[PDB]
């Protein structure tokens, strides 16, 4: 947990979630379902354009 | 800046794109696919020399 | 008249490797007029066959005897004079392989046509003179009728 | 202006598991929202993540930069990482409950009428496939009854619409290939597809699974791009469960019970093996025993006893496989290769093999014997680790 | 002629559990202490 | 807002029509599928569910000729109406006859 | 020696490489991540040297 | 800790008979004839009334009162 | 140490009459210990002795008889119905999960105030119950349902 | 030496196995320690093979 | 012949030793060449019929002939989920001293069926938790458990010790609103079974609450399901390929149900036959006897469905089937109106 | 209740995860009739508890 | 008061740990001839690899018990055998192997293969998705190193 291994090589970040998984065949292989509760928390900054 | 290999694996092929057993292509399957996808009934056959 | 082949076969074996399936059996048949061997897969539940039974078989390019080759699609509800009306068991398939006999290393004259009836195999082997008109990747019909 | 919008559909989002072995353990996908509370995705990506849906937690990271999002979509795209860089073998492919379903679908005994075939075909017309023509293939048998085989329904997955330029072609051998068929196998194990149309053979893990090359999805990826293979896999994963549910696939206690002839063969083999082991014991203890070159006499005896017990096991397994009738769910799963194998079936039904610890029989924990329930210096099969009975009949302590 | 077997042999187990068994170990140890 | 129609492609062809039905489940979908399946001029009929979370279904209909694929839908609806009226009348008559013969 | 080498159980099976009776199987159970067992087949009569999983 | 009103699988009202079941346990009737008299043809209601434990009495023994 | 029934001359020291007297209350386990019918054996002591699992397995060279085979399993493994028909990692995972299974704790769980407690709304006793379940009275405090 | 009624009067479950101490309101259990037997000669191979 | 096999596949469903065949419905135009499977309302109305074989309180058994599996499954699913009834959703509690949890108590009260007629009420609109006289009912429960003033000295049984210690569903009282008292006569609005055990009490405890019963469908929650078990099965038609005589005939009676196979003496020798294939359950035990496997043939009729419907006491099951048919008619009418509005 | 009843009869090892020897972590015949073979915690404590 | 939902871990008294993947209505659930609809659907594919025949034996014993109102014992190296529960099943009128005639709830047509129904002891674990779901906004950071 030092500076090199615990704070430089690998460090914790925000805008992340951890949840239990469950199978769903009705979704594409490149798609993934996200719960509404986590979706209301994780935000993406978009810039206003034309 | 020191060079480890003048060419990767002596040939420079991507291991992920390897379609055969350590070989880039399998000529038999490719030839069969070409024959099946493009069957020309209005053109004659070819001999060895041709 | 797109009749590519026509003969009368007799069954020499029903299941040489046992009853591998319930609704399908590996029929092995031999022609009486020519030297044409036939390995066939059919549905015995709707069309049962026996060892001592003979059947007239016809491989046709089209199902209409008038000569119209308009076979872009097939509607089962159609009612019109066709070849299937003169037969009992009709299967629509596609000839997909032509392979020469490998037993005769020289002066070989026997060829075999491999046709897929939706997974139901049909290998018709015999002299190449009888198989005239057969071309790979060609959609055709098979019509069989049992005889006395 | 910078607006912190909620996670909506279409956003590229990461998806990672805590134990990361290879690069495919963390991949970028397209985010979708659902009212439930779990991360749901297609099971075809379970092989890279090595997940099993037994309560394992999963991470999900959301980039905060357009450049990072684009790099995730391009490099870590699911459709662009269908193969591992280790040996080129595809990992995202069919899995359990999909291999068995497609195998039962592509069986030669399956025949569907117009209504059921139309329902099975329409079971995939969702999402981007809602704006394509069905292209119902012509029926095979039409005179007595109009029937569609399961192989045509499976080929529909490859080429759903008329305008689809996908022309898949493959020619390979299955797992149960006899060796002399060459598209004439009695077991129908020679896979042959021409122009995205299954001609013969039975689909299994050797062709649909992520085992090795010659996979149909691998050929689609290498010959027609990533999108076509992804669409084919989605159609398969949306078609196979519907048919598997509408048909029925169950295992019961009667599917693992032994037969009369199987019990007779097991008894005879056990008697013969016990007699041979007693002969070997008497030869080594009293007199001269043939010493195997490269080892001592006791190691030779141990090897001979192991060989005899394993011969008994293999013969009992062969007898059980011969006496087992078709439509058996464990046998079907072993044939299709979705889960289990012939060894597991033989161990559950016929006989359990020798319990091998570190590639050898059970060592003597006590003085000159494994357990006090056996005589000292006794090297009998059951006394050193052999299991005479099976899991169905019950195991001794 | 098989040797006769006591059918209620397992009845020896509950009688043993009445004075010893699951939790009596730590109890007897702490009492002796 | 409940039932809507989708064309097969940008060509807006009336031969292949996908009806998206909201607030529906397998019951009425399968009933209508069976009722319109017996129509001779229907090449393909098939219903499916988009996702078990949402209560909506998609039923695709492709006819033989130049049928708008909407007329067979209304025909099947009217036929199911007639079948339901007939079974209701028959069940009421049977219940009445049973209750009368019981006494 | 081939006589001492053939101290194995599997005889007259169907290998997935050449489909010939002769065989030399090895069964391993030392995998907890992979619940099923592990096979190693050695088909060798004409000195083919088949070795796979 | 208490007998549920409806069975999990079917949904037939089964709690109202629980006391009666106890009454059938106070008479000569065994389990089988009691479940037969209660009108439980399907085995789900039989399982619901048999595998249930009446822990409400033990809890009320610890109730404040 | 483990108790074992003394066997002499190919016959156990405990007979059906002794078990009937035990069931009626004439004797207890201590009386079996005193009358040289059941004795404790250590690992080192049983290393030199011969034990038989069942009566049909008893041979001429037998010193003690196993009381009960299912006593080999502990407390959690006793909850497994027919454990000899399953794989051993399956039994290990089952014990690990049963150590974390939710259910009733005791009769005073309502008055008990712990930092974290999990209770089942409609707990039901198992249909396929082991004798160990009845010995530990698990059926009075189930930790699951029957579905 | 208490009856289940006396256990109910003391707010304690009779089926409770017990065997644990209560300190500061928390329940602590002392695990059974396992150790090598003392006063016994042990013959073993050394790290160098002796 | 081939026609016999075609008829067996089209009209019968055979149950083999390992699996069931001919399960798919195939009587559609285009599948059979030698038959005109096009829809005909006249032939359908001619071949269809409904015959009730048993009908008592909370139980109905009737055979339908001529209907298909799709319409039968639709009726079953409408009866199971799409029949609206009256059940409790909102619970207002006032100082619950019971040991039973308040949430568990409300969940148990929600599962209690109500004898109120669901057709006389309407669905509650979104919001308006207060509820209106048209689409709500109020059931007030107030039970106080106290010690019996006069009882025996021992009083080992809790019945003699205390009073009202078991809160049965009979203690609740329906409180009319507006004009519900005049519209509904006394005794109509009441608990169904009147003997459901809600909870058990002790002296000092008290349960006081009000239940707001509203309308809802079974699809939203299982508590609105009016039927306990509403299902249908295909009518078995056991046929004998060869005449069965001798002691093996008795074996036949032991293989199938006791009430389907009957034995008689034509000329002093025993002979078995089919008496009533309705009572058979298809245990498939005849497959155990090796000799008798080739003499019988288990079959199910494709167009003969025996429906068994057990109501929970809210209303008789015939009215339940009528309301299911009416709900299907209403769905069809809604779809027709939507299609007309589109055009 | 099962959790507490099982924890009341737990035994720890002297090694306490000092080195992955895998020797004492294995199942020995000496545990016959004295210790439960199947019951063991899943993880790094397998074979030591 | 927590209700089972997607993500709740479940045990099966045989080490077959499971997670709720989908919640289907009662109408979509298959039914028996008497009208019984089973609650939980278990994957059969987990049986061959994990050789959990004891689960099938427990299911059969529990079915026999709920049929005859008995508690069959699953004692190690003993207990009730398969013959007794098979005789109980053949006496009560059910199949002697558990597999029964099952009709599909969705399509309304019978299934091709028989389905294995039975009462099994299911136990829910403490591992619930409600306590494991965790999302992270910007939030606080550590004092020493400005990291989450
Ligand atoms: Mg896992
Ligand atoms: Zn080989
Ligand atoms: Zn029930």
């Amino acid at each position: 947990q030092g500076r090199f291994r615990g704070n430089l090589s690998g460090k914790r970040v925000d805008f992340s979630g951890r949840t239990v998984i469950s199978p769903d065949p009705n979704l594409r292989i490149d798609e993934v379902a996200v719960p509404v509760h986590v979706a209301k928390i994780l935000t993406f900054p978009e810039k206003v354009n034309k | 800046g020191d060079i480890i290999q003048f060419i990767y694996g002596g040939d420079g092929l991507d291991p992920a794109a390897m379609e055969g057993k350590d070989e880039p292509l399998e000529f038999k399957r490719v030839l069969d696919n070409i024959k099946a996808v493009f069957p020309c009934p209005s053109e004659p056959a070819l001999s060895k020399n041709e | 008249a797109g009749i590519l082949f026509e003969d009368i076969f007799d069954v020499k074996d029903i299941d040489p490797e046992g009853k591998k399936f319930d609704r399908v059996s590996r029929l092995h048949c031999e022609s009486e007029s020519f030297k044409m061997d036939l390995i066939l897969d059919v549905n015995i539940q709707i069309y049962p066959v026996d060892l001592g039974d003979k059947f007239r078989l016809v491989i046709a390019s089209t199902l209409y005897e008038d000569g119209t080759l308009d076979d872009g699609e097939y509607n089962p509800t159609d009612d019109r004079p066709s070849r299937a009306d003169q037969f009992e068991y009709v299967m629509y398939g596609k000839v997909y392989r032509i392979e020469g006999d490998e037993t005769s290393t020289e002066a070989a004259t026997r060829l075999s046509a491999y046709v897929s009836y939706g997974g139901l195999l049909m290998r018709l082997q015999g002299d190449a003179n009888n198989l005239h008109g057969f071309e790979v990747d060609s959609r055709v019909y098979l019509l069989m009728k049992k005889l006395a | 202006d910078i607006v912190e919008r909620h996670l909506i559909d279409g956003d590229v989002v990461l998806f990672n598991r805590q134990p990361s072995l290879h690069k495919l353990s963390i991949m970028a996908h397209l985010a979708r929202v659902k009212p439930h509370r779990t991360f749901r995705f297609n099971e075809c990506v379970c092989t890279p993540y090595n997940a099993d849906f037994d309560g394992d937690e999963m991470n999900l990271h959301l980039p905060q930069t357009e450049e990072a999002k684009a790099e995730a979509l391009v490099l870590m795209g699911t459709k662009a990482n269908l193969v591992t860089p280790r040996n080129g073998e595809p990992l995202i492919a069919a899995i359990q409950d999909f291999l068995t379903g497609a195998y039962l679908l592509t069986l030669k005994d399956t025949f569907f009428d117009r209504a059921k075939a139309c329902q099975i075909i329409a079971s995939i017309l969702v999402g981007k496939d809602e704006k394509i023509k069905v292209r119902l293939p012509p029926p095979t048998i039409l005179k007595p009854v109009t029937l569609w085989t399961g192989k045509q329904i499976f080929s529909v997955i490859l080429r759903p619409s008329d305008d689809n330029p996908v022309r898949a072609n493959l020619r390979t051998k299955g797992k149960q290939y006899c060796g002399k068929g060459e598209d004439l196998c009695a077991n129908d194990s020679y896979v042959t597809i021409q122009n995205s149309e299954l001609m013969s053979g039975s689909m299994d893990k050797g062709t649909l699974g992520s085992g090795s090359k010659n996979n149909i999805f691998y050929i689609l990826l290498r010959d027609w791009g990533q999108n076509e293979a992804a669409d084919a896999m989605s159609r398969l994963a949306r078609l196979a469960p519907v048919y598997l549910s509408n048909r029925g696939f169950s295992i019961g206690i009667g599917d693992v019970t032994p037969g009369q002839g199987l019990l007779k063969a097991k008894y005879e083999l056990l008697n013969a093996g016990y007699k041979k082991c007693d002969e070997y014991i008497e030869a080594l203890n009293t007199g001269k025993l043939q010493q195997q070159p490269g080892c001592t006499a006791e190691e030779t005896l141990e090897a001979l006893i192991l060989k005899e017990l394993s011969v008994i096991r293999d013969h009992a397994g062969s007898a059980c496989l011969r006496e087992l009738d078709k439509s058996n769910s464990p046998l079907t799963m072993a044939l299709c290769g979705s889960k289990g194998s012939f060894i597991n079936i033989s161990q559950m039904i016929a006989c359990v093999g020798q319990q091998a610890i570190s590639g050898s029989r059970v060592p003597d924990g006590f003085e000159n014997r494994s357990l006090p329930h056996f005589e000292k210096h006794s090297k009998l099969p059951a006394a050193k680790g052999f299991v005479a009975n099976s899991f169905y009949s019950g195991l001794t302590p | 002629a098989p040797i006769p077997t006591v059918e209620e042999k397992w009845r020896l187990l509950p009688a043993f559990l009445k004075v010893k068994g699951l939790v009596k170990q730590h109890i007897d140890s702490f009492n002796y202490f | 807002k409940t039932a809507l129609e989708m064309v097969q492609a940008a060509g807006t062809d009336r031969h292949c029509v996908t009806f998206v039905l909201h607030e529906e489940d397998h019951t009425l979908g399968n009933s209508l599928r069976y009722m319109i399946m017996k129509n001779p001029e229907v090449e393909f009929c098939g219903y499916t569910t988009t996702h078990p979370s949402e209560s909506k279904i998609n039923l695709r209909i492709q006819t033989r000729g130049t049928l708008p694929a909407v007329e067979p839908f209304q025909r099947g609806l009217n036929e199911l109406m007639n079948v339901c009226q007939h079974v209701l009348d028959k069940f009421e008559a049977s219940i009445k006859d049973y209750k009368d013969q019981k006494a | 020696g081939a006589a001492a080498w053939e101290n194995v159980d599997s005889t007259a099976e169907s290998c997935p490489k050449c489909e010939h009776p002769r065989a030399y199987f090895m069964q391993l159970q030392t995998r907890s991540a992979d619940e099923p067992m592990t096979t190693f087949y050695k088909c060798c009569n004409a000195q083919c040297g088949h070795r796979w999983r | 800790m208490i007998i549920p009103v409806r069975c999990f699988t079917c949904g037939k009202i089964v709690g109202n008979k629980w006391e009666a079941y106890l009454g059938l346990l106070q008479a000569e009737y065994t389990e089988g004839d009691a479940l037969d008299a209660l009108g439980l043809k399907r085995y789900c209601c039989r399982r619901m009334l048999l595998a249930h434990v009446d822990l409400i009495e033990k809890l009320l023994n610890y109730a404040p009162l | 140490c483990r108790p074992y029934i003394i066997v002499k001359k190919q016959k156990p020291a405990v007979t059906n009459k002794h078990m009937e007297e035990l069931a009626q209350g004439y004797r207890n386990f201590e009386d079996f210990l005193h009358e040289s019918l059941v004795e404790y054996l250590d690992v080192n002591e049983e290393n030199d002795c011969n034990i038989a699992l069942y009566e049909h397995t008893i041979n001429k060279d037998t010193t003690h008889l196993e009381i009960e085979p299912f006593t080999l399993l502990g407390v959690c493994a006793g909850l497994i119905p027919y454990p000899h028909h399953n794989q051993s990692p399956r039994n290990t995972y089952q014990c690990a999960m049963g150590k974390q299974a939710m259910g009733t704790i005791g009769y005073n769980q309502r008055n008990r105030i712990d930092t974290l407690m999990y209770l089942l709304a409609y707990p039901q006793k198992p249909m396929v119950k082991t004798k160990t379940i009845e010995l530990i009275e698990f059926e009075k405090l189930p930790a699951g349902q029957n579905a | 030496g208490k009856t289940p009624a006396e256990f109910a009067k003391l707010n304690e479950c009779p089926l409770d196995p017990g065997g644990y101490f209560i300190v500061k309101g928390v329940e602590k259990v002392i695990l059974i320690q396992e150790q090598l037997s003392k006063n016994r000669i042990i013959v073993e191979a050394d790290r160098k093979g002796a | 012949a081939a026609s016999q096999a075609v008829e067996e596949m089209r009209s019968r469903v055979v149950l083999g030793e390992f699996g069931v065949r001919n399960v798919h419905t195939t009587d559609f135009p285009g599948n059979y060449s030698g038959y005109d499977d096009a829809w005909d309302q006249d032939r359908f109305e001619k071949n269809f019929r409904v015959d009730v074989v048993h009908m008592d309180e909370n139980s109905l058994e009737f055979d339908m002939v001529g209907i298909d599996a799709a319409i039968a499954n639709a009726f079953r699913r409408i009866l199971l989920a799409e029949v609206p009834t009256m059940a409790v959703e909102k619970v207002l509690v006032y100082n619950n001293t019971s040991i039973v949890q308040d949430e568990i108590l409300a969940h148990r009260l929600g599962l209690i069926p109500i004898h109120a007629d669901p057709r006389l009420f309407e669905y509650r609109n979104q919001g308006d938790e207060e509820g209106t006289e048209i689409d709500t009912l109020q059931f007030r429960l107030q039970v106080r458990c106290t010690r019996n003033p006069h009882a025996a000295k021992d009083s080992s049984d809790p019945n003699e010790l205390y009073v009202n210690h078991k809160v049965y569903t009979r203690h609740m009282t329906w409180i009319p609103l507006g004009n519900q008292a005049d519209l509904f006569p006394e005794g109509t609005i009441r608990p169904v079974h009147d003997d459901i055990l809600i909870a058990q009490l002790r002296p000092g405890q008290e349960i006081d609450l009000l239940m707001h019963c509203v309308k809802g469908i079974g699809k939203d929650h299982a508590k609105f399901s009016p039927v306990a078990t509403a299902s249908y099965r295909l009518l078995p038609d056991i046929t004998l390929l060869e005449p069965v005589e001798g002691e093996a005939a008795e074996e036949l009676s032991r293989c199938f149900s006791p009430g389907v196979i009957e034995v008689q003496e034509v000329q002093g020798k025993k002979v078995a036959r089919v008496a009533n294939p309705r009572l058979d359950t298809f245990s498939r035990e005849i497959f155990r006897n090796e000799k008798l496997k080739k003499v019988v043939r288990l079959a199910r009729v494709r167009d003969h469905y025996i429906f068994s419907v057990e109501s929970t006491g809210v209303l008789p099951p015939d009215v339940l089937v009528s309301e299911a048919i009416k709900v299907l008619m209403g769905k069809c009418r809604r779809f027709l109106d939507e299609l007309d509005a589109v055009q | 209740y099962i959790s507490a009843l099982g924890m009341m009869t737990r035994i720890s090892s002297q090694f306490e995860k000092t080195r992955k020897v895998s020797g004492p972590r294995s199942l020995q015949p000496s545990q016959w009739g004295m210790l439960c073979p199947s019951d063991t915690p899943e993880g790094e404590a397998c074979g030591l508890v | 008061t927590r209700r089972p939902e997607i993500g709740d871990k479940f045990s099966s008294r045989h080490g077959q740990k499971g997670v709720c993947g989908l919640i289907v209505p009662q109408e979509d659930m298959p039914f028996c001839d008497s009208g019984i609809c089973p609650d939980i659907i278990m994957n059969p594919h987990g049986f061959p690899s994990r050789m959990t025949v004891g689960k099938l034996i427990e299911l059969l014993a529990g079915k026999a018990g709920v049929l005859d109102g008995r508690f069959h014992y699953g004692t190690a190296f003993g207990g009730s055998k398969v013959k007794d529960v098979c005789e109980d099943l053949v006496r009560h009128g059910y199949n002697y192997l558990g597999k029964d005639y099952v009709t599909s709830g969705i399509t309304g047509e019978p299934l091709e293969a028989y389905i294995y129904f039975g009462p099994v002891y299911y136990q829910k674990l403490k591992h619930m998705v409600l306590d494991k779901m965790h999302a992270r906004a910007r939030g606080p950071r550590a004092v020493l190193t400005r990291q989450p």
